[PDB]
């Protein structure tokens, strides 16, 4: 065998501290990658040494495979992990990866390259003999052919067309014996969709649901698959939520999963990690394919909380360097067992309000749940990101993972829930509210989620707490004192101070007002939406005396009258309040009042504008008629014995000309009327 | 009107309109521009690499400065026999002589470039620098003015163009109260152009009455003897709070080893006539004896430590300063600037420099919608709050009142002023000359003159005439004077006086076109064989010289220059 000191990562982010951590204990070195800066981003601080490779285009960086196989061979890299993204599903850097000598980690080239086109892939399953749900048969030759193998090559009737998703061809027909119904549809379907006349026939299934088992081969002829995995929650084809162990899974199905599963890699020929994936109808009870990925999945960490292999805790990047050391493996499919249930859950750097747009922000204040074992219940966190960073728009909105392993689901999810409260974060909007809201009132807590679950709650869900008129108290407060000495040495003569702030929520203006009785600081008052109270306020250590973008985080405390008491960590700026606690986290935009302070005319500007002296002879005007002119440019420029002197009118609005280049002109002449535009 | 902020907000943001945004967009019209000043900064760059290491530029490239071919072999020969004295033959003197990880000026530089014609019509006198070197230096925590006599022997030790940049130095120091540091190495006198140095005024005597007169002020003066200092150089160690005399090669003589012989040549030893004499001798000339090069220097360094300056430069000039760099590139203020040669006036803009060069790109306009054509306002330079009178268009009485009121105001709460000098620009009309526009400009002047304000002025471009005395000129006393390539200081026309003068010189009725071949042609070569580079500098007119993209840096040197002042 060949030995191995040197790793190489392709990508960025979560997979990168992954890859470089379980390296440590091996004792093995490591390398980094990164793009235009992204020098100051945590991978890098962990490895043992790293390059910069171009322009934050993915085109530009972590593309150029041939420069990245060469600067590889100036170190003399012992193997490459590309991850998943980029060059992960590319047989031509894998094949010059083997050229050089530098041992690949993952499938050979070949099948890549034949799962790349799905029908060469479907013809290699269909030969080997697993069930497998095609996508057509043949065409409509014949409207009789059609009653021909609908109780033939499938019973279910799958009519649909050649393309197009508007399916009225389909009408839902799932009751056989169907015959002056079909070529009806199909006929009225063709009208207006012609499209090509053919025709294709296959099984129509009322429910699916999402498999996806797991699998691992050496290179010396054996292998072990591992557990199976559920997808069902996905919504816009991204994962959301994921659970290793498919609850409501018979054990004898498992075993069988694993039958077919090694059937199609043997068939294929596989070496390394990958994954099969199902799709599955609880009415049928069968199980058909749908496709693979030869390639490490995201939810590596996930199954492998109900997985041990003797006894011992499984570590599945391991085995892939393992694999690629040419040691074969110790242990049959027999030493894996089973043991609890894990949860997963995805948070993304997007605002649930708006058509989830990815959004890039500096990370102000990030809080990190507890990641230790308490209860009858493991919960960790794996994020890509620490304090200081900023998020990339090049890059996709991921920030970390949560996974609660237990020892029965019930465990799993009530420990993610509170978990995922816990987890904060300020800067930018996040859809944690969201996956909070699909795990309280959803009751999938029973286990059975088809593919479409999100589609029909979608009313239920996007649904976030009311801002009291209390939370405005406390919002409304940090912005001052976090900015400056508001209500501190504040004095006047026999009278009371008042102080307001004006926040524009969602599209209303908000106001509030704050005022103080006697000589106490301390005792304070509010009135917002007609509600009035009383409250004091003790504040704690002041901080961030630069007053930056980040601006100031600080604690602070309220007693209000009723009897409660408070503690609230704000980290406010201009733009906006941010206050994290018991409450939960809300941001209040600030009602901006901005537009251009100065430069504020409405003068109809009707003549008597850029008048040029006695000599005139104007000429070379650069400046379009009715044209906006708000900025100072040369509207005109008038010649006085080589006396450009241009005019540089600015005032705003379109600037319509009475004159042409060449002609001279009267002292101080209507040249244009510089009007408001209407 | 639903506007209810309180100031801030409307300031402290991103969004304050003290601010200014012109960005450019790098049409042909920049390019033309922008290339142009690209073509006007590369050999001013340039010949000052050649004159540094003058005569010896081993690259033998030197085409992109229109220097003539010199013997670099000599050059060389004469380096190498220098050096190998003991003594070197450099500024090194200087950069070892200063802090390291400080700052420099490089006061006057490209100093009588090939200003003397010799007997041989192809040549001029090979004087690469003045003589000598001048800049800033900041020395053991203290400021101080630094000048450094080149061993450039061969045409004789001064000349009107040495005694004139010394006397501007001291003239610097005086008024700065920066001591002076002196690195003294002389041939002796110029007995070919003595009648020009030694008599008359504002020559060899007045460097005397300057090492006095600053005593007087105790601002003390401190003399570093490298080689012979003759003909009244020996005044200088003599009249020193402190001199160094090297142990070998320093020499001081009021008579030269020539001399004793035709009156009683009973010739000795150059050592017994005067020079460095360490054997305990009667005479207390010379406060210290050095062995080395690095000797001497280290115990200058130790000489202008004791002298209790290092607490009041750090108290008047926080030496921790966080830098606040101006909102736009500084590599676009070549770009505004327009091309050159061309007949008309071209355009030009003042609100885009401005922006480049001020901290946080803010200005703070008084009237400008009234007399358009001058612009004036505070500023903020590096942490100082500056006045900036920068000049754009033809001048008119109302431009001279708010110019008046303006400095007005600067020298009531003690503002510095800086100028950017542009064209006269005065109106010729009837009406104007009715409406009392010279008692308007008289106003301008008495309070440009008047002012006890700190001034610095610097060209922009086009200053020829008598408007300068409208804005500020060298003999209006401004502290420092630095220059932009595409400069031209004439008379009060640049263009016009080649049409007026066409008109009443002896020029029959007839051939018209031989006459303006003649006449016109001919007074534009005159008007323009002046210019930045030649007329400027070379002559200590403006004797500073700069780039346009780093002007910040030197203007921010100069003030911090003029804040020890009493
Ligand atoms: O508008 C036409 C009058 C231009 C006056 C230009 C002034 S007059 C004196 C000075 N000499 C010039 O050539 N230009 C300025």
């Amino acid at each position: 065998e060949r030995k191995v000191e040197k790793l190489l990562v392709a990508n960025r982010g979560e997979i990168a501290c992954r890859v470089f951590r379980t390296c440590r204990e091996m004792h093995i070195r490591t390398v980094a990658l990164f793009c235009e800066a992204e020098r100051n981003a945590k991978h890098v601080a962990e490895a043992d040494e790293a390059v910069c490779i171009g322009p934050p285009p993915a085109v530009n960086s972590y593309l150029r495979g041939e420069h990245i196989i060469s600067v590889a061979k100036q170190l003399n890299v012992d193997a490459i992990h590309p991850g998943y993204g980029f060059l992960s599903e590319n047989a031509s850097f894998a094949d010059a990866i083997t050229r050089s000598g530098i041992e690949f980690i993952g499938p050979p080239a070949s099948a890549i390259s034949l799962m790349g086109s799905k029908s060469e892939s479907k013809r290699i399953m269909e030969a080997a003999g697993v069930p497998v749900v095609p996508g057509y048969y043949g065409e409509n030759q014949n409207v009789s052919f059609l009653a021909e193998e609908a109780k033939k090559v499938g019973f279910p009737i799958l009519i649909k067309a050649v393309s197009g998703g508007g399916g009225k061809g389909m009408k839902i027909v799932e009751r056989p014996e169907d015959f002056t119904f079909m070529l009806e549809s199909a006929k009225r379907e063709a009208t207006n969709f012609f499209k090509d006349d053919r025709v294709i026939l296959e099984r129509y299934v009322k429910r699916s649901r999402h498999i996806e088992c797991q699998i691992f081969f050496d290179k010396h002829g054996r292998g072990v698959f591992f557990f199976e995995r559920d997808c069902s929650v996905q919504r816009r084809y991204q994962k959301v939520l994921e659970e290793a162990p498919a609850p409501h899974l018979s054990m004898e199905t498992r075993q069988r999963i694993g039958e077919v599963a090694l059937q199609a890699a043997k068939a294929v020929g596989y070496v390394g990690a990958g994954t099969v994936e199902f799709i599955f109808d609880t009415s049928t009870g069968e199980f058909y394919f749908m496709e693979m990925n030869t390639r490490l999945q995201v939810e590596h960490p996930v199954t492998e909380e109900v997985c041990r292999i003797k006894g011992a805790p499984l570590d599945l990047v391991k085995l892939q360097i393992k694999t690629a050391m040419g040691k074969p493996l110790t242990f049959s499919q027999e030493d894996v067992t089973l043991v609890g249930s894990c949860i997963e859950a995805r948070v993304y750097a997007e605002s649930p309000e708006r058509g989830f747009l990815p959004e890039s922000g500096p990370l102000t204040f990030i809080r990190e749940p507890f990641q230790g074992v308490r209860g009858p219940a493991r919960t960790r966190l794996d994020t890509g990101f620490r304090e200081g960073d900023n998020v990339l728009i090049h890059y996709d909105p991921m920030l970390a993972k949560v996974i609660s392993w237990g020892r029965s689901r019930e465990e799993a999810l009530r420990g993610l829930r509170q978990a995922l409260g816990e987890y904060k974060v300020a800067g930018i909007n996040t859809n944690i509210e969201f996956l909070k809201r699909c795990c309280e009132t959803p009751e999938f807590a029973r286990g059975g989620v088809t593919t479409n679950f999100i589609s029909e709650h979608e009313s239920q869900l996007l649904k976030s707490p009311v801002v009291t008129p209390e939370v405005a108290a406390m919002a409304a407060t940090a912005w001052l004192l976090n900015r400056c000495d508001n209500w501190r040495g504040a004095f006047r003569l026999n009278s009371d101070t008042n102080a307001t702030v004006h926040f524009y929520i969602d599209d209303h203006p908000v106001e509030v007002r704050l005022h103080t009785e006697g000589a106490n600081y301390h005792k304070i008052f509010f009135s917002v939406w007609d509600h009035d109270g009383s409250f004091e306020v003790c504040s704690g250590p002041v901080t961030s005396k630069h007053r930056d973008q980040k601006s100031i985080v600080n604690d602070f405390t309220f007693l209000f009258e009723n009897g409660m008491h408070h503690t609230v960590l704000a980290v406010a700026t201009e733009g906006d309040v941010t206050v994290i606690g018991s409450f939960g986290l809300h941001q209040l935009r600030l009602l901006p009042l901005t537009d251009g302070f100065g430069d504020s005319s409405t003068a109809g500007g009707t003549s008597t504008k850029i008048v040029s002296p006695m000599p005139g002879k104007v000429s070379k005007l650069l400046v379009k008629s009715g044209d906006l002119v708000e900025k100072g440019q040369v509207l005109v420029i008038v010649e006085a014995m080589k006396m450009e002197h241009p005019v540089r009118a600015l005032q705003d609005g379109r600037v319509s000309f009475l004159v042409k280049e060449g002609e001279v002109v009267g002292g101080d002449h209507v040249l244009a009327t510089v009007a408001e535009e209407e | 009107y639903a506007h209810h902020p309180i100031d801030y907000e409307r300031s402290t943001s991103k969004s304050p309109n003290i601010l200014r945004l012109p960005a450019n967009t790098s049409d042909p019209t920049y390019q033309e521009n922008m290339a142009r000043m690209e073509g006007l900064v590369e050999q001013l760059r340039a010949r000052v690499r050649y004159v540094q290491a003058g005569g010896v530029v081993p690259e033998e490239e030197a085409a992109k400065a229109g220097v003539s071919i010199s013997s670099i072999e000599a050059d060389d020969r004469v380096r190498k026999l220098h050096l190998s004295r003991g003594k070197m033959l450099a500024r090194d003197r200087i950069e070892r002589l200063i802090d390291p990880g400080t700052r420099f000026l490089e006061l006057s530089q490209l100093a009588g470039w090939d200003l003397y014609w010799d007997d041989k019509k192809k040549e001029y006198e090979r004087c690469y620098s003045g003589g000598i070197v001048t800049g800033i230096g900041l020395v053991n925590g203290v400021r101080c003015m630094l000048v450094a006599n080149d061993a450039t022997v061969k045409g004789g030790t001064y000349y009107p163009i040495t005694v004139k940049k010394h006397l501007r130095a001291q003239k610097i120091a005086e008024q700065n109260h920066l001591p002076c540091i002196y690195l003294v190495d002389s041939g002796g006198a110029n007995l070919s152009r003595q009648d020009d140095v030694f008599p008359d005024e504002q020559h060899f005597g007045r460097i005397f009455y300057n090492e006095a007169q600053m005593s007087i002020k105790s601002i003390s003066q401190i003399a570093v003897v490298m080689g012979s200092c003759t003909a009244g150089g020996a005044y200088v160690p003599a009249m020193a709070d402190e001199n160094i005399i090297v142990a070998r090669n320093g020499t001081i003589f009021l008579g030269g080893p020539p001399l004793v012989l035709a009156a009683t040549g009973e010739k000795v030893s150059s050592e017994e006539l005067g020079g460095a004499d360490v054997h305990c001798r009667i005479s207390g000339v010379g406060d210290h004896y050095a062995t080395d090069d690095l000797h001497a220097l280290y115990l200058a360094r130790r000489a202008v430590a004791n002298l209790n300056l290092k607490e009041h430069n750090e108290a008047r000039n926080p030496t921790d300063v966080k830098p606040v760099p101006p909102l736009y590139d500084p590599r676009e203020l070549g770009g505004f600037i327009p091309d050159m040669l061309s007949d008309v006036v071209k355009s030009f803009d003042v609100r885009a420099i401005i922006a480049r060069i001020v901290d946080g790109s803010r200005f703070d306009e008084f009237k400008a919608l009234y007399g358009n054509t001058l612009v004036c306002g505070f500023a903020r330079i590096e942490g100082m709050q500056v006045g900036i009178i920068a000049n754009q268009g033809i001048l008119y009485s109302e431009s001279a009142l708010k110019g008046a009121h303006f400095i007005g105001l600067c020298t009531q709460r003690n503002v510095p002023l800086l100028f950017l000098q542009n064209i006269t620009g005065f109106m010729v009309g009837k009406k104007y000359e009715e409406g009392g526009i010279a008692r308007n400009g008289a106003r301008l002047v008495m309070a440009v003159s008047s002012a006890p304000v700190p001034k610095v002025t610097v060209l922009i471009g086009g200053s020829y005439g008598a408007g300068n005395y409208g804005m500020c000129g060298r003999a209006f006393e401004p502290r420092f004077l630095f220059m932009w390539p595409n400069a031209r200081i004439s008379v009060m026309g640049g263009t016009q006086a080649a049409t007026v003068l066409t008109l009443t010189n002896r020029n029959l009725k007839n051939a018209s076109e031989a006459e303006i071949a003649a006449f016109k042609d001919k007074v534009k070569k005159k008007y323009e064989k002046e210019g930045s580079c030649y007329y400027s500098t070379a002559r200590l007119w403006d004797d500073g010289v700069i780039a346009p993209e780093d002007t910040r840096v030197v203007v921010a040197e100069a003030l911090r220059a003029t804040r020890l002042a009493p």
